[PDB]
């Protein structure tokens, strides 16, 4: 008298290998090199700024989680990638308490009141770094990002190429690399690093060769029709990192070709209308998060056609 | 031969581990003692049986009479006895009318089967006759009836025949041998559909995998300039009737019209093979292939088996279960019907059997949408079923509906590719549902 | 080259909703879709552009040469609430009449505090007719954008799982505030 | 001191009377819309977008009346009354009606009917009838995975420990936004007055039945002969009830061998329980009413009737020219 | 036509309508105006005041003031190479016992963050800075708000021979040294404008 | 009876700033202080009084057709009167809010009491309306100003609370800063409503 108790569902009956763990582990793999560099450049301090930000991510959500009476799904290592995108963003003269308030503010308040992972709209590492601008702007402006034993910079490149001192910035290749006297955030001086982590998740297929193909396209177009320098206006602030890892956020972005293709263009135009003309040395980020609200408008002109349809002239709306 | 190449735009690549019984022999099964015969193997109207309990019939003799127009009657597998006239578990989870036959050993044919004839003298209105006599329906899976198909109404114009032979879903191996064995029963099928329908050209859509079997129906087709062969690129909802039609021809189906209006007429190969033994012998449609594999049967094989034989009886003949089943399907694995026991018999649309353990059939519970856009990606009809699935979960039939989730034709993928592991074709099948339903109580 | 710099900070660097507090409450009311947005707009761009040229003239050719400078704000609100009153007599006779599902915000355009107050400031920087005529274009324009933004973003958002208790206005109101942020950043230019 | 009063009269005066002749120019021209008799029956309605329409709101219900394309009575969520307050605008009508309550014709509860094998998937109902119709025994029992407390929006469903949904009596406003939402076809609706209910749907026959659950349906056909009101009729191998026809007797209850009637044994034995004031000496009564149950000598009052048997339908309850005979329930509990 | 001869007493109700609007109006002026007298005296009285006060105590003395017929303020402004005029507002004269004291200088620079500050310097006779104070502002309250305060206070003790800048630093170096507002910088180079401009008119009138 | 009902409706059940969101522009603009907030409430307090008041007492004379100029003719008048006075003898928040109190003749509330509730009803419902409207914005405002005072500048009513050595919350002082806190606020009060 042997039973079988088999199970019954609905087709398809096999799904594919991978996951959203493999996704944001394979995010963290690319991010890597980055906190090498940085970790040999500004020394101890650098890794455990980005440990503290990690910590209180994580923490943040498993306390709502825990509140609102919700499976708790911290094993998805996104909380962990926003806290290194965050710790990313800062300079090194920076306390320990900017970045647990920078880290409460990206996961309780943009992200877990709008309903959790893909749910909101807007970028919560970018909304973050901007509170942090406004709310204390003695301790993230122009003097915390050179470290207390060197006396004789006094100034980061972007800062002298505004001020048209373009006599004492480091060569194109020192920009490059990011090794001799280049200060700023401490995830941003290397722009071979990021290249190598960006080809890598190109190739793994996560991300497409649209939007960062198209931003630098744009910045190198605006940098050549005022006469300027294109290869430093790219080698310079954070624009890399922002072209491969931050304006690639899934929830953020458009999913179809020719709004990723308007995105970009619109990016790279405000990046240098705030660069050239603007109240900051750079505009990378009020670029991209005002590019996060223009989305919704785009997606609903650039719809793909239907298998079979023809098309109506606008007459059934009449 | 001058043979070209066709595509079409999005898909995915499935596993494709077919090569297991590729290089198996065909193998036949032996003579059963019980059949079960349900009195709906088709779609239409239901027929009525006209026989008793204790009665003695023979092989070929016909148990159910057709209602109306679309129907197909319904014959005997086996020569034996009636022992019940009851109702029998179906494959579709619910008790179905049927008649149970039990053998007496002698294959006794009715004497009142004679060769129909030859192509040179049977002309349109008889080849259609015959078709509706022996009871053909659709091999393909839905079971249409043929001789409705081939009835063109007579305010729509056609000029091509296409037959089907791009098998697509994993594990499937029956079209295979059918196209290596019997290639020139295929063309003499598709030759006599041409002459019932009335037109001058005809194709065929074989996948680049079968190079044995393009190679045999190049040989089998001869000197006709009239037929053509097509070669595919190996993608999975190549095959299904739209796709096709885009490959070869070019031309596209219009929003809810039928091939119909395409001047097309898209057929089996299975369905041409049956029409050609039908019209060579006599003998009405009892018997197919099938293909009986997956990760807990010993001896995977396809076996030609007929019809009314207990799924039990298909897998001890295959050597049985390595280990305890988790799942049983009937069909393919992106779009088979999950199971409740094994007493279901074969029935005309059974393409094969497909066990898995239970290790193989554990599926991670779904979780939250991530906009990453693949389910976008891979659309053939170019939808956006992440919309259709959230509109659909909170009982919003307007957005649906005019999301375009009626043009849908349910082919997995987009759940297949997920990331997060949801269930958006049964959302979208849901919502199809309560579009449809809302059209009767309010018209 | 003036013109051009007046309408692009009152456009972008200087909007009425999102930095002055001006358009908030039809920004929150008639927020839930684009047609709507779209028709208060237009309706508001013919408001304030009528209205302008007739405080200036008003202002400027009585008040101001009979040492009456204390009724101004009087006789302004005067003139808007007629012109609101024909706005509110030709809407329901040709524009058709599903548009009156503005709920109380159609009689409120008066009160929009985006008219007064733009004529208020067109009087207090001491502009000419066209320098007048553009400011109040500009103004309007930005309420127009500010407002479809707003309710496509909306729209967006009503395939999320906001949990039970925020819903429509704490969740509109951190809407805004995410996007007074991200203007924010769009400050410091000189123009 | 003069001019400066004189000068401001003056000119408001002057813009106000321009500005009040050219706004009543303009509603002389503009507001021709002539809808007359203002709606009048919103106030009448009370309406909470409930869901008994289809109308776009009760404010459109209120733009389209004086134009004849609405039903006088299309909202029945309010009630007779309430459709003779909103057409009394008018007038010219009057009427009541009675009072119903959502029920559910099942009580098998994850031990008398259990499951046939193990279903994955959202837990939803349509969703488990996408997947062949459900995992259960029995083809159209509960699912349990309460679609209907899902859909009802003044909150009056809640899905029970033993798996079959209770509705609360004091909250259920006689709608049916749960009764097309069950894909089994499962919820009706009953009057709240009525305590005998066949809570079954199964379609099977006798030995199929008895395996499927503990408490189904064999249409054995025993209950039929018990009723002498034609109220329970058996077809399509199931059982059910007309509450227009039925008496309450109780004595389908006790004849079922499978336990699918609802009620208690708690009914009649009231019989002749006649007040002393108005009747006559009638001797009506004492001859025949199906069962004796009277029987005796005149029975000047009071009446000396010995009460054992009988089973209290209530025909002799309004059959009286004077109606001496009064009906109340006591047994025992 | 007039729209198919609209039936006489559709003009008779126009008159209704027009009337009590224009009583309405008429009885709003006859409240205004009375209450445009009494208040507008007080007013311009308290503003006088505030403005002595304002006066007082930028120049700590027990003397008296004289105001210039504002003819030598446009002769002084036309001179000297003044680039945008209409900015020096008022110059007042000290004088204790006839000998001079010093001056008193009200001016508006323009270029700030919101627009333009007002901004009243009093010097003694010689060249010393005893104090600023700023009149009127319309920046962020907590921001630019703050020149309002104590950094108005490090301002005494300069010399007025040559001109002042400002450093964005802790360390206030040496002579004519400003430190900016951290978070605030705009408005130091306003008010520094304007007492530069201040210092170049009493440079110009004490010679 | 009927007079304690319309007083005590009022602050809680239909507050003006949390259940009916009016009147926002002066809340979301000038609640940088706890002195500020409790002055405009004062001021609009009064001239809500004065307005009501004034146009029940003639709902008997003012046709359909120009019921809003009428309307906006005596609310500016009350307005004018109370900003004269003002002006006179508190100078101080006339120049904290001075560009908001010649616009209280357009406050989303005042005009709204007006043709819903001022029309229909005699002397005494109005009054009283008025007062709990008053006192219910008064106090909103007066709970957010102080919320957002503690936070971007430690201090309450000018009472240092933090010591001096505190770095203030900048933002909450910037027009972004009020909007997530309002929000957050109505969010609290309606879990409260729904879970009571
Ligand atoms: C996703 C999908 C895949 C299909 N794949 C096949 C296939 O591989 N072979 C086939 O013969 N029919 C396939 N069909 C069925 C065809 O659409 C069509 O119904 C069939 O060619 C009709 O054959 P008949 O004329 O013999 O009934 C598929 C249908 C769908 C929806
Ligand atoms: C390609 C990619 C880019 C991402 N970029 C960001 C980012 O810029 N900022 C951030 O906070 N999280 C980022 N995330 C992770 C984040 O948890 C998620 O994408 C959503 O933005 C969370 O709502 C990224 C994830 C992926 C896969
Ligand atoms: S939405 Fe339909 S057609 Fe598109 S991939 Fe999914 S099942 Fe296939
Ligand atoms: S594939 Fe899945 S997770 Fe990705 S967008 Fe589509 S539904 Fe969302
Ligand atoms: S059912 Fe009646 S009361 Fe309810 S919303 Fe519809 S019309 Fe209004
Ligand atoms: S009554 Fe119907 S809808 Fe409700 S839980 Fe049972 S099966 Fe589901
Ligand atoms: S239980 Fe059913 S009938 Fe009763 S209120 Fe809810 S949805 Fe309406
Ligand atoms: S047999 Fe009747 S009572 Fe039992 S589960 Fe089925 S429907 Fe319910
Ligand atoms: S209760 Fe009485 S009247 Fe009703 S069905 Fe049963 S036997 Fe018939
Ligand atoms: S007596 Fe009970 S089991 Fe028999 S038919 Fe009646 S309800 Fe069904
Ligand atoms: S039935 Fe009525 S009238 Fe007849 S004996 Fe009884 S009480 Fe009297
Ligand atoms: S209940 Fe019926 S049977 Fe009994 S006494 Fe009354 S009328 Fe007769
Ligand atoms: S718009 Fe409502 S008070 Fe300003
Ligand atoms: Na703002
Ligand atoms: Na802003
Ligand atoms: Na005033």
């Amino acid at each position: 008298m042997n039973e079988l108790n088999l199970t019954v569902s609905s087709s398809p009956h096999i799904r594919a290998k991978h996951s959203t763990a493999s996704i944001m582990q394979n995010v963290i793999i690319a991010l890597l090199p980055a906190l090498a560099v940085a970790g040999y450049v500004f020394g101890l301090w650098a890794l455990a700024l980005v440990a503290i930000c990690v910590i209180s991510s994580v923490a943040t959500e498993a306390v709502i989680q825990k509140l609102l009476k919700k499976p708790i799904t911290v094993n998805d290592w996104s909380a962990v990638v926003t806290g290194v995108l965050l710790a990313f963003n800062l300079p090194i003269n920076a306390p320990w308490w900017i970045g647990v308030v920078g880290s409460v503010f990206a996961i309780a308040i943009v992200k877990q009141c709008f309903g959790g992972l893909g749910q909101n709209f807007i970028n919560p590492a970018l909304a973050a770094r901007a509170f942090l601008l406004a709310s204390w702007p003695g301790h993230m402006t122009s003097t915390a990002y050179i470290p207390l034993t060197d006396t004789v910079t006094t100034a980061t490149p972007l800062a002298l190429l505004k001020a048209g001192e373009t006599g004492s910035m480091p060569s194109t290749l020192d920009l490059f690399t990011g090794l001799n006297g280049v200060y700023g955030c401490i995830g941003e001086i290397s722009a071979l690093a990021l290249l190598i982590g960006g080809l890598y998740l190109i190739y793994k297929g996560i991300i497409s060769w649209r939007i960062p193909t198209i931003y630098l396209l744009t910045i190198a177009i605006f940098a050549l029709l005022v006469g300027q320098d294109p290869i430093v206006h790219m080698v310079s602030g954070g624009v890399m990192l922002g072209a491969f890892f931050m304006a690639t956020d899934y929830a953020s972005s458009p999913v179809t070709a020719k709004g990723q293709i308007i995105y970009a263009i619109g990016c790279g135009l405000i990046t240098m209308i705030i660069r050239l003309y603007g109240g900051y040395p750079e505009g990378c980020s009020y670029s991209i998060l005002l590019m996060n609200v223009a989305t919704p408008l785009i997606e609903r002109f650039t719809k793909e056609r239907i298998y079979g349809v023809t098309k109506i002239k606008k007459e059934a709306k009449a | 031969m001058n043979v070209k190449h066709g595509t079409f735009k999005g898909g995915i690549h499935p596993p494709y581990r077919k090569e297991s019984t590729a290089e198996v022999p065909l193998g036949f099964g032996k003579k059963p003692e019980m059949v079960i015969i349900p009195m709906s193997l088709h779609i239409g109207a239901p027929c009525t049986p006209i026989v008793k309990k204790g009665d003695t019939v023979f092989l070929g003799q016909r148990v159910g009479e057709p209602n109306g127009f679309v129907s197909v009657p319904v014959h005997a597998s086996v020569s034996g006895k009636v022992i019940a006239v009851e109702e029998r578990p179906h494959a579709s989870g619910d008790r179905v009318m049927s008649v149970v036959i039990e053998s007496d050993g002698l294959d006794t044919i009715d004497p009142s089967i004679k060769p129909y004839g030859t192509l040179e003298d049977m002309d349109a209105d008889a080849i259609k006759k015959m078709v509706l006599n022996a009871g053909i329906v659709g091999l393909g899976g839905a079971t249409f009836p043929t001789h409705v198909k081939l009835a063109i109404p007579p305010d729509k114009k056609v000029d091509c025949v296409v037959l089907n032979g791009a098998e697509c879903e994993p594990y499937l191996t029956a079209d295979h041998h059918l196209m290596t064995s019997q290639a020139e029963k295929v063309v003499m099928g598709l030759k006599l559909a041409m002459k019932s329908v009335g037109v001058e050209k005809g194709f065929i859509g074989v996948e680049d995998n079968k190079t044995d079997a393009i190679e045999a129906l190049v040989k089998a087709i001869g000197n006709d300039s009239r037929l053509e062969v097509y070669s595919l690129h190996t993608k999975y909802p190549q095959g299904a009737e739209k796709q096709l039609i885009a490959a070869i021809t070019g031309r596209e189906v219009p929003s809810g019209a039928l091939p119909a209006d395409a001047g097309v007429v898209v057929m089996n190969v299975g369905t041409a093979a049956q029409i050609a033994e039908s019209m060579i012998t006599g003998l009405p449609l009892y018997k197919r292939y099938l293909t009986c594999t997956g990760d807990a049967i010993k001896n995977p094989q396809t076996i030609e088996i007929r019809i009314g034989v207990p799924f039990q009886s298909v897998i001890d003949q295959c050597g049985g279960f390595s280990s305890e089943p988790g799942k049983v399907i009937s069909g393919g694995p992106m779009m088979g019907v999950t199971q409740f026991v094994t007493d279901i018999p074969v029935m005309k649309g059974t393409s094969g059997i497909l066990c898995l353990t239970k290790e193989s059939a554990k599926i991670a519970t779904p979780s939250n949408c991530i906009h990453c856009g693949k389910c976008v990606g891979v659309c053939p009809i170019h939808l956006q079923p992440l919309n259709i699935a959230e509109y659909s979960q909170r009982n919003m039939w307007d957005k649906c509906e005019s999301n375009n989730a009626m043009d849908c034709i349910e082919c997995g993928s987009c759940s297949y590719i997920c990331p997060a592991k949801r269930t958006l074709v049964s959302s979208i099948r849901v919502a199809k549902r309560e579009i449809i339903a809302q059209r009767r109580k309010g018209n | 080259m003036t013109l051009i710099f007046i309408m692009i900070s009152a456009i972008f660097v200087n909007n009425f909703v999102l930095s002055r507090f001006l358009g908030i409450c039809p920004f929150l009311g008639v927020s839930k879709q684009v047609e709507t947005a779209v028709g208060m707009g237009v309706a508001v761009t013919f408001v304030m552009a009528l209205a302008s040229a007739i405080t200036y003239v008003v202002q400027y050719a009585i008040l101001d040469p009979l040492s009456l400078g204390y009724l101004q704000t009087i006789a302004f609100i005067l003139i808007i609430a007629a012109l609101v009153q024909l706005v509110e007599m030709i809407i329901k006779k040709s524009s058709p009449s599903l548009y009156q599902a503005l709920g109380v915000y159609l009689p409120l355009i008066t009160t929009n505090c985006a008219v007064l107050g733009v004529a208020l400031i067109n009087i207090q920087n001491e502009y000419n007719f066209i320098e007048t005529i553009f400011n109040g274009v500009g103004a309007a324009l930005g309420f127009t954008l500010a407002i479809v933004l707003f309710a496509g973003i909306r729209e967006r958002l009503e395939t999320s799982a906001v949990p039970k208790a925020l819903e429509g206005f704490p969740i509109a109101l951190l809407t805004a505030g995410l996007m007074a942020i991200a203007f924010l950043g769009f400050s410091g230019m000189k123009l | 001191m003069l001019n400066a009063i004189l000068v401001p009269v003056g000119i408001l005066g002057v813009f106000g009377l321009i500005f009040g002749i050219g706004l009543a120019i303009a509603a002389k021209v503009f507001e021709v819309y002539e809808d007359p008799r203002v709606p009048l029956v919103r106030a009448a309605l009370p309406g909470a977008n409930c869901g008994g329409c289809g109308l776009p709101g009760c404010d459109a219900l209120a733009a389209n009346i004086v134009g004849g394309s609405a039903a006088i009575d299309a909202c029945p969520v309010g009630g007779a009354s309430c459709a003779a307050a909103v057409a009394e605008i008018m007038g010219m009508e009057a009427g009541s009606a009675v009072k119903k309550v959502a029920t559910v014709i099942c009580q098998g509860t994850c031990e008398t009917a259990p499951n046939r094998a193990e279903y994955y998937g959202e837990m939803d109902c349509r969703e488990a009838m996408i997947a062949s119709g459900g995992s259960k025994g029995c083809r159209y029992g509960c699912l349990g995975y309460g679609t209907c407390k899902a859909v009802c929006p003044f909150d009056a469903i809640v899905i029970g420990e033993d798996g079959l949904p209770k509705v609360d009596p004091e909250k259920c406003t006689s709608c049916g936004k749960c009764v097309e939402a069950c894909p089994k076809s499962i919820m009706t609706l009953v009057p709240e007055a009525q305590e005998v209910i066949v809570k079954c749907h199964n379609f099977d026959k006798g030995k199929i039945a008895r395996l499927s659950c503990t408490t189904a349906c064999i249409a054995c056909g025993a209950c039929v002969k018990a009723c002498r009101f034609d109220a329970i009729t058996v077809e399509n191998n199931c059982a059910k009830i007309d509450y227009d026809k039925c008496r309450q007797c109780y004595e389908c209850v006790d004849k079922c061998p499978m336990n699918c009637i609802s009620g208690d044994v708690e009914y009649g034995k009231s019989t002749a329980y006649i007040i002393e004031e108005n009747c006559i000496a009638c001797g009506l009564c004492a001859k025949n009413c199906p069962v004796n149950a009277i029987t005796g000598e005149i029975k000047k009052p009071p009446y000396v009737i010995d009460h054992d048997m009988c089973i209290g339908c209530g025909i002799c309850f309004d059959k009286c020219r004077k109606s001496a005979i009064e009906m109340r329930p006591n047994k025992t509990k | 036509m007039e729209t198919k001869e609209k039936v006489q007493i559709d003009w008779k109700v126009v008159f209704k309508l027009g009337l009590i609007l224009f009583v309405i109006s008429a009885v709003a002026a006859c409240a205004l105006a009375l209450t445009n007298y009494v208040t507008a005296g007080t007013i311009e009285e308290m503003n006088v005041q505030t403005n002595t006060v304002a006066r007082q105590e930028v120049l700590p003395k027990a003397a008296d003031f004289e105001a210039v017929p504002a003819k030598d303020v446009e002769k002084i402004a036309s001179e000297i190479g003044m680039e945008k005029p209409e900015e020096l507002l008022e110059v007042y004269i000290g004088k204790s016992n006839g000998e001079v004291v010093g001056y008193t200088v009200k001016t508006g620079p323009t270029s700030g963050y919101a627009g333009e500050v007002q901004v009243l310097t009093g010097i003694s006779a010689d060249g010393v800075i005893t104090g600023i104070t700023i009149i009127k502002s319309n920046e962020t309250p907590g921001l630019g708000a703050k020149a309002s305060g104590v950094w108005n206070d490090q301002f005494t003790g300069k010399s007025a021979k040559e001109e002042l800048v400002v450093v964005k630093g802790t360390t206030k170096e040496g002579s004519n040294e400003i430190q900016a507002i951290t978070g605030s910088t705009i408005t130091s180079k306003a008010v520094t404008s304007g007492v530069n401009m201040s210092i170049q008119v009493y440079q110009n009138l004490s010679k | 009876m009927n007079f304690m009902k319309n007083l005590t409706r009022g602050i809680i059940r239909e507050n003006p700033t949390f259940v009916l969101v009016l009147g926002m522009c002066p809340t979301l603009a000038v609640t940088t202080s706890a002195i500020n907030g409790m002055g405009m409430g004062l001021a609009t307090m009064l001239v809500l009084i004065g307005s009501n008041v004034a146009i029940s007492a003639l709902r008997k004379v003012i046709p359909d057709n120009i019921r809003i100029p009428a309307f906006v003719v005596v609310i500016a008048s009350f307005v004018t009167i109370v900003g004269m006075l003002m002006k006179a003898y508190v100078p101080a928040l006339d120049a904290a809010l001075g560009i908001f109190i010649p616009l209280i003749v357009v406050n989303c509330i005042i005009l709204a009491r007006a043709e819903a509730f001022a029309f229909s009803n005699g002397i005494a419902d109005s009054f009283a309306d008025a007062v709990g409207m008053g006192l219910g914005f008064t106090l909103a405002l007066t709970i957010l100003g102080s919320i957002r005072e503690i936070l971007g500048a430690g201090s309450i009513f000018g009472f240092s609370l933090f010591g001096a050595a505190y770095e203030p919350v900048l933002l909450m002082i910037l027009p972004p800063g009020a909007f997530l806190t309002l929000g957050l606020l109505i969010g609290l009060i309606n879990w409260k409503t729904k879970k009571a």
